């Protein structure tokens, strides 16, 4: 009662991972992302795969 | 009076009216950011007491357009996305706008 | 002697495949193999120029969260597929437009893109989408730009007509870098070494050219140290 018109708008937002987000496995091991490290700074094996 | 959905928004330029259509509703697929106007709405307002040092300013520069107040739907701050769907519901007996 | 070193030279390129190669540097002194290998790996993995898809325009499409009749993949999926396009653009051009028109049932692949002779597709077999009806048709206009690093669509500086869809761009052509330091048989000395760099890329950048660009970057950055003064 009293309402003449309604307009509804749906907004789609892409959210990328960033520090502060919460990540977890299936064994109760939860955590918060602290840094997004560059690829050249992360540990790598003998085949060069980081 | 009756609040109207329209594209005639006082104190807002054509920069913020790019994404709305004739009826005052954003287009489908419009990439919007925080503060952007989605649907334009104007509400009738009553008489407002103007302070004397604003009556003077009205006297100097004669612009005065305060018949209606801008109460429009705006994107929340720190929210950026694409308009993917718009639905309009109209009461039985109210004129259907173009959109 | 002691004060003078032996400068390494490029001795071999071995092309295992279009996207895999090995580059051999010889000869190297003691310890210099690891130093050069690590420096080259860090430069190659971070600061390597390339070309990437940045904007797409598909007829009849307003936004990415939509569907087109006769196409089994959503526009999001099509853009994600286009992100894996390997394009080499002739020097002097930092911008190019290509077109993709296809009708009829079948997998729409990268070999169906019409280029202007200055653009080479490195993976024609890369599947872009699928047309599931004989009456289905697809018509896209793709923008390819030269750049460096990872430039997300949100980070691009801000008119844009509705229908132009931005694509996140990963310009770096280098995917994986490994390096091994082995013994070198040079003349009579046994202290010399050999560096083998295994590079897995998207095929757009030649191995030798990549090595010389990395060396140029390293030399330019060292130029500041060679002339140490208060600035």
């Amino acid at each position: 009662p009293g309402v003449l018109k309604i307009v509804k708008v749906y907004l789609a937002v892409k959210r990328r991972i960033q520090p502060g987000d919460k990540m977890a496995g299936r064994h109760g091991n939860k955590g918060v992302i602290s840094k997004i490290n560059p690829v050249e700074d992360m540990p790598y094996d003998e085949n060069g795969q980081p | 009076g009756a609040e109207e959905i329209t594209a005639d928004i006082p104190n807002v330029g054509e920069a913020a009216l790019s994404k709305l259509d004739e009826s005052g509703i954003v287009y489908i697929g419009a990439e919007v950011k925080g503060g952007d106007i989605l649907v334009g709405k104007v509400t009738p307002k009553g008489e407002t007491q103007l302070t004397p040092e604003e009556k003077l300013l009205r006297a100097i520069f004669g612009e005065k357009a305060s018949d209606v107040k801008d109460t429009s739907l705006r994107v929340p701050n720190s929210v950026a996305g694409t308009v993917i769907d718009v639905q309009v519901f109209t009461r039985d007996g109210v004129e259907k706008d173009k959109r | 002697s002691v004060t003078e070193f032996l400068k390494p030279r490029l001795v071999d390129i071995e092309q295992i495949s279009t996207t895999h190669a090995k580059v051999t540097l010889e000869p190297l002194e003691r310890g210099f193999g690891h130093t050069l290998g690590n420096a080259l790996r860090r430069i190659l993995l971070s600061s390597m120029p390339g070309c990437a898809v940045t904007e797409v325009e598909i007829e009849g499409v307003l936004h990415e969260y939509s569907t087109k009749e006769g196409v089994q993949e959503d526009i999001l999926e099509i853009l994600l597929n286009l992100k894996g396009l390997a394009v080499r653009v002739a020097e002097g051009k930092d911008e190019v437009f290509i077109t993709l028109n296809k009708s009829g049932s079948g997998p729409v692949v990268a070999g169906d893109i019409t280029h202007d002779g200055d653009v080479e597709i490195v993976n024609p077999e890369h599947v872009i989408c699928h047309l599931t009806s004989d009456n289905a048709a697809i018509a896209m206009r793709i923008k390819v730009e030269r750049g460096r690093g990872y430039v997300p669509a949100s980070a691009r500086i801000h008119e844009r007509p509705i229908g132009r869809l931005l694509v996140d761009a990963t310009f770096s052509p280098v995917d994986k870098i490994a390096y091994s330091v082995e013994a070198a048989r040079v003349e009579q000395r046994t202290d010399l070494d050999k560096l083998v760099i295994d590079m897995e890329t998207n095929g757009t950048l030649e191995p030798e050219e990549a090595i010389r660009r990395a060396a140029t970057i390293l030399a330019e950055q060292l130029d500041a140290f060679v002339d140490l003064r208060d600035v």
